[PDB]
């Protein structure tokens, strides 16, 4: 028999999830940003010296 | 006619300890009048 009308009325009982990620994870990549880039066209090539 | 003698209405609270408790009061009366007005109707089964 509820009587008391607490300061508690959410007829939306519904939670309060919140809207972002905190994904934190370094993703830097100095070295390839550096190399450079070339295409090939077999598995396995060479080069003299 | 649906006498009323005392609206709903509230003591004293808020003595800051439990409180936060409501109460809805109501003092309500019947009256009819000429009793030989209405009538009542009963259901019968055998005699």
């Amino acid at each position: 028999n509820p009587t008391l009308f607490v300061s508690y009325d959410q007829n939306g009982k519904k939670l309060s999830f919140a809207n972002w990620i905190s994904v934190l994870s370094p993703q830097d990549t100095p070295f390839v940003s550096m190399t450079g880039k070339e295409s090939i066209n077999q598995t396995i090539f060479s080069w003299q010296t | 006619t649906q006498m009323v003698l005392r609206a709903p209405k509230r003591t004293e609270l808020a003595k800051d300890g439990s409180y936060e408790k409501w109460m809805i009061e109501m003092e309500v009366g019947l009256r009819h009048r000429n009793p030989y007005a209405s009538g009542v109707l009963f259901t019968a089964a055998g005699k």
